[PDB]
RNA sequence: GGACCGGAGUGGACGCAUCACUGGUGUUCGGGUUGUCAUGCCAAUGGCACUGCCCGGUAGCUAAAUGCGGAAGAGAUAAGU
RNA sequence: GAUGUCGGCUCAUCACAUCCUGGGGCUGAAGUAGGUCCCAAGGGUAUGGCUGUUCGCCAUUUAAAGUGGUACGCGAGCUGG
RNA sequence: AAUUCCUUGUCGGGUAAGUUCCGACCUGCACGAAUGGCGUAAUGAUGGCCAGGCUGUCUCCACCCGAGACUCAGUGAAAUU
RNA sequence: CACAGGUGGUCAGGUAGAGAAUACCAAGGCGCUUGAGAGAACUCGGGUGAAGGAACUAGGCAAAAUGGUGCCGUAACUUCGGGAGAAGGCACGCUGAUAUGUAGGUGAGGUCCCUCGCGGAUGGAGCUGAAAUCAGUCGAAGAUACCAGCUGGCUGCAACU
């Protein structure tokens, strides 16, 4: 059973999901929009979008959770000097998911995730 | 929760140190005793001369034990060890004439009345 | 939920003092002795506290006669007449199950002037 | 060297009255070398009807029972234990003896004011247990810090004792009494010789009117303590101990005959404190004296011979031991050696209670 | 010594449910800590060392936890009356 | 031209020649407790020491520790003494 | 007894309970002196037995973490018949 | 078989460490030629576990546990070596002081000699550097991870390796 637990697995071990999803999230920082599966898009969203609603304060202090979180100082300068900035007034909702079919090597449902104001 | 290998802790002064249960009377299968019940024990260490002896077989109560008892509030009673008082027998009563270490309310009943009056202090 | 919330809080005990794990306090108990109610007082060490609401609790060690006992106490039960800090200890951890472990000199605390 | 046990209290409980129907019954120092009776040390003769049983059957010229010893510990005050000077007195008061005896008032008197207001014994002993445990616990911690240091350095001696006095600090830190702990032999001689004041075993002497021998809820409260506590009581009235003290043989038995008592209740209080150290009596039976000397139950037979004579314990040969019993059936010393009632006892002996021998030595 | 019949409680074993309590778990939460590497360095952090080792612990799941159950009745009978 | 053995475990299932509980007749049945036989298969019907053991002896329970069939049930379920 | 059928020999120890173990006895079915007898410190992934500690070995299993099992895409068997 | 196996030699960085162990790293090299999800039973490989603690079982099988250094201490028995790391007990981090870095190791100038050299004395600048004691200090825990004996008793057999 799995009731009402929450987080996906997706066939790794915690502290590889963990470097992945670091990984991932500094990848949609620095390009706005990248391409995964829809499965780990949809757990992108529950590491992204913190560390956006904790940008959108610059301390010392909140610069140093972002670098935790990300290990990766143009990440962290991004999201406090570019993302909080461009998010300050929205409420949560910072990316968009968009499914864009099936990668060809292994039949995996892909999609889109991007920030939501990377039109301007 | 004492099951029988359980090994007790003594609180009267009967001689007897350290007991073990040896079956937990009272019901076919029954697996546990807690505060209150009987059990049956072998002494296995005892002060050189005291009133019981080493290998003897008889009866205890238990009175204290780690997992405790649960109150109507919802509050558990644990203590640090298990112990019980041993007891004759035939007649179920206590064989010390002290008690050692307080007890609980459960153990106040018509049978154990002996114990309630002599412990320091009745939890 | 907020019915549950408004059951377990119209039930809550409203004088609950502030107290720390590591404090000594006194824990005045309702016993009921065949039918009159006097009170036991349960002094000993706060080493844990469950914060629940309605369900809070609260567990108090002490060495009774030469064996340590420990109380939960169902912090809103009507069977705690009152509780009372006798001193405030420092200790810098929620739950002090090390002290199960700890005898005498080892046990006792630093007392918290903060 | 005696047994004794001191006679203590709160203020107004009763022990100055207790002390003096003592010292009227007692045997003045005029009668018992080696007792120079202070103010606050009453000898007095210890009750054995074997003693008179044996004098009958032997017929001796002179009569010597043994006396024991009280001493009457006086002055008490809140706070007693905090170093004032009169706490202090109190203490060194009652850490030289070894027995213990607290005074209970167990009556209720319009004309004697109380503690606290309300007639309790349960007040009373938690109160005086507190103070005695803040003392206890001082000397404790005194002796936890003198000992820890050395048992740092590996001493095997120093463990033993630190376990018993780290499970005896929690219990004196909760103004606890110390007797209701479960402490083996080896640890009660561990620590002896902190001479504690929590242990040393303690009755209760319970001055109650005349007509309040039986249904008392303030002699219910003791007899509840000192089953609690494993303890004795002796519920006495000090009016009519006096009343004891200070009449005739012909007037005494008047007035136990008129109050339904048998014996004075003060050979009962020294019954009491006489099996709470461990004691027992033999005699010497003959024809020129017959004598009460009382030994603690365990006790050797050098020990015995020595009791009298260092000579005699330290030359001792055999011992011609005779119960009482024995000496009772075939009447006399004569009568019972006739039977082989004498039995042969060496170096490894313990002497029990009503056995007469005739001790030999060679110094 | 000591009952039928009838009545009341309270258990054992078993079963169902549940998680309010008491707890387990809780590698997704917080903290402590050893070695080491790294983030320029300090400070602070992160990686790895079984979750590095541990201490606690939310939800969930859960038992040792705590609720409930076996019935009463009614037909038709057995042996029997 | 192969139907794997004892015992243990796990899971059972039926029979009733019933161990307990239920009903009854007789009694050399006062009561209590039994003996015996009849009805009755709904449910229930030990844990340990020794020993590979089943069995048995033993210890201590239990209302009771039933007796058989089921390839002396069960190794394409486990073990392998 | 690595030997003893009877046999779980008898007694004792140890355990609440010991067909094993240890000690003794000797009624050696069927020991016995280099196909050596008897001892023997040390030694042994050697046989047996007991105890402390330690524990999910068990009471009596719960939860968690991962690999599979499961679904999807690709590839693609086997014994047997 | 593009197979978890086997295959001799040479090289041997850092931090910690006794170390070629072990942990993490360098140079270097790889992520192991199906992926994606899900988060049933069951299996396999692990982690934790109330109370109990061998009751399991043929059997403590497995697991759990012990585990380092120093000091103290160490029984029967013995072939006098052993047994023995018997058993058991204590301490252990960090900081400061002793001592702006000690004991010790190394030893440059400079001074004297010289059978003028890759010499000998002297001298200690610099470098390196334990160990200990005292005091303080943090933590539940200081051999903190990895690593790393379980111990004792009786007995058969075989001396041993
Ligand atoms: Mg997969
Ligand atoms: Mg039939
Ligand atoms: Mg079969
Ligand atoms: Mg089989
Ligand atoms: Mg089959
Ligand atoms: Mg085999
Ligand atoms: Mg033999
Ligand atoms: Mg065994
Ligand atoms: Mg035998
Ligand atoms: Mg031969
Ligand atoms: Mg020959
Ligand atoms: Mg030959
Ligand atoms: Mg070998
Ligand atoms: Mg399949
Ligand atoms: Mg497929
Ligand atoms: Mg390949
Ligand atoms: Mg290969
Ligand atoms: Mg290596
Ligand atoms: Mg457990
Ligand atoms: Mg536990
Ligand atoms: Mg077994
Ligand atoms: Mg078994
Ligand atoms: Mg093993
Ligand atoms: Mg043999
Ligand atoms: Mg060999």
């Amino acid at each position: 059973m799995r009731h009402r637990k929450s987080g996906r697995q997706l066939n790794r071990n915690s502290s590889h999901r963990q470097a992945m999803f670091r990984n991932m999230a500094g990848s949609l920082v620095r390009h706005e929009i990248i391409k995964t599966t829809l499965p780990k898009a949809k757990e992108l969203r529950r590491v992204v979008e913190p560390l956006i609603t904790l940008a959108k304060t610059d301390s010392v202090a909140n610069r140093r959770l972002a670098f935790a979180r990300t290990r990766d100082n143009e990440i962290v300068a991004k999201l406090f000097n570019e993302l909080g900035p461009r998010f300050a007034s929205r409420a949560g909702g910072y990316t968009r998911i968009l499914k864009c079919g099936f990668r060809a090597g292994d039949n995996a449902p892909m999609a889109y995730i991007e920030l939501v104001d990377r039109s301007e | 929760m004492i099951q029988e290998q359980t090994m007790l802790n003594v609180a009267d002064n009967s001689g007897a140190r350290r007991v073990m249960c040896i079956k937990v009377l009272g019901g076919s299968h029954r697996r546990y005793a807690g505060v209150g019940d009987i059990i049956k024990i072998t002494i296995k260490e005892a002060i050189p001369r005291g009133k019981v002896k080493k290998g003897d077989v008889l009866k205890a109560v238990v009175v204290r034990t780690k997992k405790g008892v649960r109150r109507p509030d919802g509050s558990v009673i644990r203590f640090d060890g298990n112990a019980c008082v041993l007891l004759n027998n035939n007649s179920e009563q206590p064989i010390g004439t002290r008690i050692f270490g307080p007890v609980t309310r459960e153990l106040r009943s018509e049978k154990f009345m002996k114990i309630i009056s002599l412990a320091p202090e009745v939890l | 939920s907020n019915i549950i919330k408004q059951l377990e809080q119209e039930q809550m005990k409203q004088d609950v003092p502030s107290f720390r794990p590591g404090d000594t306090v006194e824990v005045k108990v309702w016993v009921v002795e065949g039918s009159k109610k006097r009170l036991q007082a349960f002094e000993g060490v706060v080493i844990a506290i469950r914060n629940r609401g309605l369900h809070s609790a609260f567990t108090v060690r002490k060495i009774s006669n030469g064996e340590g006992v420990e109380r939960v106490f169902q912090t809103h039960s009507p069977v705690v007449d009152s509780i009372s800090v006798k001193r405030r200890g420092a200790v810098r951890k929620a739950k002090l199950y090390y002290l199960r472990e700890r005898t005498g000199k080892a046990a006792r605390i630093k007392e918290r002037l903060n | 060297m005696g047994f004794k046990c001191g006679i203590v209290g709160l203020p107004n409980v009763g022990k100055s009255t207790l002390f003096n129907a003592l010292t009227k019954a007692g045997i003045e120092a005029a009668n018992f070398p080696f007792c120079t009776i202070e103010p606050n040390t009453g000898v007095v003769p210890m009750p054995d009807p074997r003693l008179d049983q044996l004098a009958e059957i032997v017929k001796p010229q002179r009569t010597l029972p043994t006396t024991m010893e009280f001493v009457d510990i006086a002055g008490l005050v809140k706070g007693a234990s905090k170093g004032e000077g009169l706490g202090n007195q109190f203490l060194t008061n009652i850490r030289e003896t070894e027995a213990i005896g607290h005074v209970v008032r167990c009556f209720e008197n319009d004309n004697i004011i109380a503690v606290s207001g309300k007639v309790n014994p349960a007040d009373d002993i938690e109160v005086i247990n507190t103070e005695l445990a803040l003392a206890d616990l001082d000397t404790c911690e005194r002796a936890i810090h003198r000992v820890q240091k050395k048992a740092k350095g590996g001493d095997k001696d120093a463990k033993a004792e630190l376990a018993v006095l780290e499970k005896c600090l929690p219990q004196l830190e909760n103004a606890g009494m110390l007797r209701a702990l479960d402490l083996s032999a080896e640890e009660k001689a561990a620590i002896r010789y902190l001479s504690f004041l929590t242990l040393k075993p303690t009755m209760y002497i319970a001055n109650v009117n005349e007509d309040g021998f039986e249904n008392n809820p303030y002699l219910d409260q003791v007899r509840e303590i000192a089953a609690k506590e494993g303890s004795v009581v002796v519920p006495v009235c000090a009016a009519v101990e006096a009343d004891i003290a200070e009449l005739d043989d012909e007037e005494r038995d008047e007035f136990m005959q008129e109050l339904g008592l048998e014996e004075p209740g003060l050979n009962r209080v020294i019954r009491a404190g006489y099996k709470l150290l461990n004691l027992q009596t033999y005699f010497t039976a003959g024809v020129k004296e017959v004598r009460a000397w009382t030994i603690p139950v365990g006790a050797t037979a050098p020990q015995a011979a020595g009791k009298i004579h260092t000579d005699f314990e330290k030359g001792f040969i055999r011992a011609q031991t005779i119960s009482f019993e024995d000496f009772i059936t075939y009447k006399g010393e004569q009568g019972a050696k006739e039977a082989g009632k004498m039995r042969a006892e060496g170096k490894d002996y313990i002497v029990k209670d009503g056995d007469v021998m005739n001790f030999l030595f060679n110094v």
